[PDB]
């Protein structure tokens, strides 16, 4: 039907002052959540999520027909999310903390 | 600073 490497949904905020986003992270009480974001121009992406006390937005560019994840250029921001669902991001955080609480799973 | 961290999984 309408399946796909994109579309789908919750893990894609495309409207919100950058710096709201922070404040939508610090609310919520707990350590470990994932998200990803549009930036004021279609030419770059970033992932919130911010782990213990702290808060990590994270900044994905595009190339002319590529993405720039970081250290690497992947094939899209599904592919990058698929193999990042097991790989690691920054120094410590990952794609491990979903919708996370002791009220979740 | 905490309001974009490049994402790398570790300096190796």
């Amino acid at each position: 039907g309408s399946p796909g490497i994109h579309e789908s949904k919750e893990w894609y905020h495309a409207s919100l002052t950058r710096a709201q986003a922070e404040h939508m992270l610090m609310r919520v009480p707990r350590d470990g959540a994932f998200l990803v974001r549009k930036r004021n121009e279609p030419n770059s992406y970033a992932i919130s999520f911010r782990a213990e006390g702290k808060i990590k937005h994270c900044r994905v560019q595009q190339e002319g027909q590529t993405v720039m994840l970081g250290n690497s250029e992947f094939d899209s921001l599904v592919d990058l999310i698929s193999y990042y669902e097991k790989h690691p991001l920054y120094r410590k955080m990952k794609l491990r903390y979903p919708i996370n609480e002791e009220n979740s799973s | 600073d905490n309001d974009y961290i490049i994402p790398l999984p570790d300096p190796k």
